[PDB]
DNA sequence: ATCGATCGATCGATTTTTTTTTTTTT
DNA sequence: TCGATCGATCGAT
């Protein structure tokens, strides 16, 4: 038979890394070591370790792989019996990868079968779990049925003779769904390539396949890079016809890496609380005592930007913490807030948020007139593919945990934006005429993008005129910050020679004191901390505050108040710090001061 | 058998012998408090069965379905006996669970779920109605004119009172017994799902003493236990044997609870 | 002379889809 | 018109 020769092949392959497989370590039982407490039958490979050691069992491998396919299962069991108390239950699940072709849909034909070559494109129309028995037990009905034969075939097949009597071969034993073999797949189609771009025909549509721990890994909107295994698939056409029949194409792939969609969250090689969640210890410390870290922060994210200085020390607070902490069941208590942007057109309102999108995760940002007023609500059907009625998404609830911020806020339509009216406080958001009674939820926070009323800042009317708006959402935003235009030729020449040093294409920027990576990960870690109020200004905010409204007693009230202690407790957490301090009350107090008398006329 | 009849003898010895809420144990009198308002719908804590025996975790797997029938006889052989008069009613029992440690969201079960203990949620979508079922084998012989006597799979025995003869038969429309029938479709809330997609959904079956207590749109709770449908026509396949999946209904807890509802404390 | 295998006459079992008129929502 | 059913038949033993 054929595959004896991969058999000793991949013997000997054992047999060296039975011993080391790479500089007297082992890169290839460790993960069987893992696998060795609830043995889930996975054990990828290298295909660049075949052309190290193994010295080309590629063409060996690569042309006839379905035949030679079976025989790696036993030889993954031949490998883990030798060391554990084995059972036969051992299985196996491939990933393979390390393999340098990746071609296309294109270069197909019936000469491209049993390889491992490999593909991407795209995620659509995908389909679920669909599980099969796809073994189990069937011969005569006498007394002889334990058949732990090979029933797993694809056109699946009753009719077994025997094994030990003569008897019916016709009159089948009935079915074993219990002591037998199971597994799990699912199934999708693909598109046509984005990476490949040609013209003329059309996205011409692959089926695919994918083992069980291959599942619900993948996604839509997503590019692969797959394996190659093309199959023999298990009217019109009115070719010959013979016998001792008219197939179609098809294809699976047992390896995957789902790329542009991954980040990992925060796990310095030294101790720490976890792995590597804050494992730069040796320069967090200092991160978290120097003195001058609020400016060295500030100015650690807009070098090639220049403009007003209040809201490079504000706005981290959107990235920054609320509260988190550990309560009763009286009510949700909220961690993030508001914030507000209004300016003479084109100071670089945009660019402030352009790249904030891509500066964090999860918060993906764009405009909702972008498309119909589904930016709230999914798209509104009203015919039938499934049930008639399916809206249970949106493009601003794809932001939880994450910020999705609007440009253009004013010219918005009242439906999205009367909604928005209580869905950024009672973040629980419902609606009819569709709903399977809507129980949603968003969490998070926002940023606003508005433009005045003739494009101007004339002093020549209230703020709530200077927009002319409804009104009571105006409270809700606990800080507008507004960038001004004037008429000044220094901060125009210092602008021009910024551009100086963006295509000087040596040094095309400012020297800085702090790198972003590092920046990232101290944020990141700064919220995990349980924060602690036991401060006198945690007794003393009533004078702050009955002074705040002292200077009121010339709208108005608490909704501010809530902020407040967010905010200064926010700016304690920039001290990488618990036990609330009564200075942060003084700087968010003085931020308080400057957002209403900006708003004063 | 000696171990395989210790099952219903420890159910016999734990309805008596376990206690909580100062004496005077739910179960010594929960059985008859039941029996009077003529439910037949006996209820099983599992925490309690953790504080009295934990051997009943590792011996159910293997075959639920024999546990819950070795549970039901217990009842019986309880109640009949000690309500003789009872006899009239119903006259069948099955126990139910409400204490499971974990639950189990949806988009997360596979073959290794197969046959054994579940708890899952969801939503109810577009079901059928209200149907009934059959019960018990008998037929009519057709040769002779006899039936056939008593007896997912078919019996057919050669002896009958037709001198073991007439492989033939017909049936009436009496004379054995029926069960009433239900469906479901099990989709997951709108709130827990992967943020805009697609959600997933089962089937599942719920039984005669278990109908008109769901409805459409409505908060749910159930034990359930995985099926395997047997066959969707194995033959010559697609790209995957055309296979399907259920869940059966053991025992629901609703989660708004509109009725008059909490059982009662001692004191 | 007993018995299993193959041939062949005998039996019963399958064959319904593309427009319209109301209806909810943008 | 297609399929298994059942009963008969021809060499082996
Ligand atoms: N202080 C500043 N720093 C950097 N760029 C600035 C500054 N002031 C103005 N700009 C320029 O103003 C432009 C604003 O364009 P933008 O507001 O994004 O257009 P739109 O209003 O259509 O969104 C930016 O491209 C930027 O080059």
């Amino acid at each position: 038979v054929k595959d004896e020769v991969g058999i000793r092949a991949q013997k000997l392959f054992q047999d060296f890394l039975e011993e080391f497989k790479e500089d007297g370590e082992i890169k290839y039982t460790r993960p069987a070591a893992s696998l060795e407490s609830p043995d889930r039958c996975t054990l990828e490979v290298s295909f660049e370790d075949v052309e190290k050691y193994d010295q080309n069992l590629a063409t060996a491998i690569i042309e006839e792989y379905y035949h030679i396919y079976p025989f790696l299962c036993q030889s993954v069991s031949n490998y883990v019996k030798d060391r554990i108390g084995l059972k036969t239950q051992k299985d196996c699940y491939v990933a393979f990868t390390e393999v340098p072709t990746r071609h296309k849909v294109r270069d197909l034909t019936t000469s491209k079968i049993g390889t491992l070559i490999r593909i991407s494109g795209q995620v659509v129309r995908t389909h679920p779990v669909h599980p099969e028995l796809v073994s189990g037990v069937f011969m005569c009905l006498d007394c002889q049925t334990e058949i732990r034969n090979v029933e797993q075939q694809f056109k699946f097949t009753n009719p077994t003779i025997c094994r030990n009597p003569v008897c019916s071969n016709r009159k089948r034993f009935m079915l074993d769904v219990e002591k037998s073999l199971f597994l799990d797949f699912q199934k999708i189609r693909i598109q046509e390539t984005q990476a490949e771009l040609p013209r003329g025909c059309i996205p011409r549509a692959v089926e695919i396949i994918l083992r069980s721990e291959l599942v619900e890994t993948v996604q839509a909107g997503d590019r692969y890079d797959f394996t190659g295994t093309l199959i023999v698939v298990p009217l019109a056409g009115v070719g010959t016809r013979a016998e001792n029949l008219n197939y179609r194409m098809a294809f699976l792939a047992c390896s995957v890496q789902a790329t542009t969609a991954r980040f990992g969250g925060t796990d310095t090689a030294e101790d720490m609380k976890k792995q590597m969640t804050d494992a730069e210890w040796h320069k967090i410390y200092e991160m978290s005592k120097d003195r001058n870290l609020y400016q060295n922060l500030i100015s650690s994210l807009f070098p090639s930007i220049y403009g007003n200085d209040e809201v490079k020390r504000g706005i981290l607070l959107q990235q920054f913490g609320g509260v988190a902490k550990t309560t009763t069941e009286k009510t949700s208590l909220r961690g993030d807030i508001n914030v507000c942007i209004v300016g003479d057109p084109s100071t670089a309102k945009s660019q402030f948020l352009k790249q904030v999108s891509d500066f964090s995760p999860r918060a993906i940002y764009t405009s909702g007139k972008a498309s119909s007023a589904a930016g709230l609500t999914a798209a509104v059907v009203r015919d039938e593919e499934s049930f008639d009625f399916v809206i249970e998404a949106g493009a601003l609830m794809l932001a939880d945990n994450g910020i999705c911020c609007i440009d253009e806020f004013d010219k918005m339509d009242q439906r999205d934006q009367v909604a928005i009216h209580e869905a950024m406080e009672q973040q629980t958001i419902s609606i009819a005429r569709a709903g399977v009674r809507a129980t949603l939820n968003a969490r998070t926070s926002i940023l606003a993008a508005a433009n005045p009323i003739n494009g101007r800042y004339d002093r020549s009317k209230s703020l709530q005129q200077n927009i002319q708006l409804s009104a009571p959402i105006m409270s809700r935003f606990d800080l507008f910050f507004i960038l001004v235009d004037e008429c000044n030729e220094v901060v125009d020449y210092a602008i021009a020679r910024k551009i100086v040093d963006l295509h000087s294409n040596i040094e095309e920027s400012v020297e800085r004191a702090y790198t972003r990576e590092e920046v990232l990960r101290y944020v990141t870690f700064a919220r995990q901390f349980k924060p602690v109020i036991s401060q006198e200004a945690g007794h003393m905010l009533v004078e702050n505050y009955g002074h705040l409204r002292q200077r009121d007693t010339g709208r108005i009230t608490v909704r501010q108040l809530e902020s407040m202690i967010r905010l200064s407790e926010a700016m304690a957490k920039l001290e990488c710090s618990n036990r609330v301090l009564e200075r942060h009350v003084k700087e968010a107090f003085r931020l308080l001061n400057k957002s209403i008398i900006r708003v004063e006329q | 058998l000696g171990p395989r009849t210790e099952i219903a003898n420890r159910f016999q010895s734990f309805l008596r012998t376990f206690v909580d809420e100062r004496g005077a144990y739910t179960y010594r009198d929960r059985i008859r408090r039941m029996c009077e308002q003529n439910m037949s719908s006996f209820v099983v804590s599992y925490t309690d069965l953790a504080n009295k025996e934990h051997v009943l975790a590792y011996f159910l797997p293997e075959a639920p379905f024999q546990m819950l029938e070795i549970f039901d006889k217990v009842a019986k052989d309880m109640v009949l006996s000690i309500f003789p008069t009872y006899e009239r009613v119903t006259t069948e029992i099955h126990v139910r669970i409400s204490e499971l440690p974990l639950i189990e969201e949806l988009r997360t079960f596979r073959k290794l779920h197969l046959n054994q203990l579940v708890r899952t949620l969801g939503v109810v979508t577009a079901t059928t109605g209200v149907l009934p079922q059959l019960s018990v084998i008998k037929y009519d012989c057709v040769k002779c004119g006899y039936v056939l006597g008593p007896f997912n799979t078919e019996i057919k025995p050669g002896s009958c009172p037709e001198c073991q003869s007439t492989g033939p038969f017909s049936i009436n429309m009496e004379q054995t017994l029926y069960r009433n029938y239900q469906k479901i479709t099990l989709q997951e809330s709108p709130g827990r799902i992967p943020a805009g997609r697609i959600p997933r959904s089962k089937d599942v079956i719920l039984l005669a003493d278990l109908c008109d207590q769901c409805k459409p749109g409505d908060e749910l709770e159930v034990t359930g236990i995985y099926t395997n449908n047997y066959d969707g026509s194995l033959n010559t396949d697609q790209g995957f044997p055309v296979f399907a999946t259920v869940i059966i209904a053991n025992h629901v807890v609703v989660k708004d609870s509109k009725q008059v509802v909490q059982s009662l404390t001692d004191e």
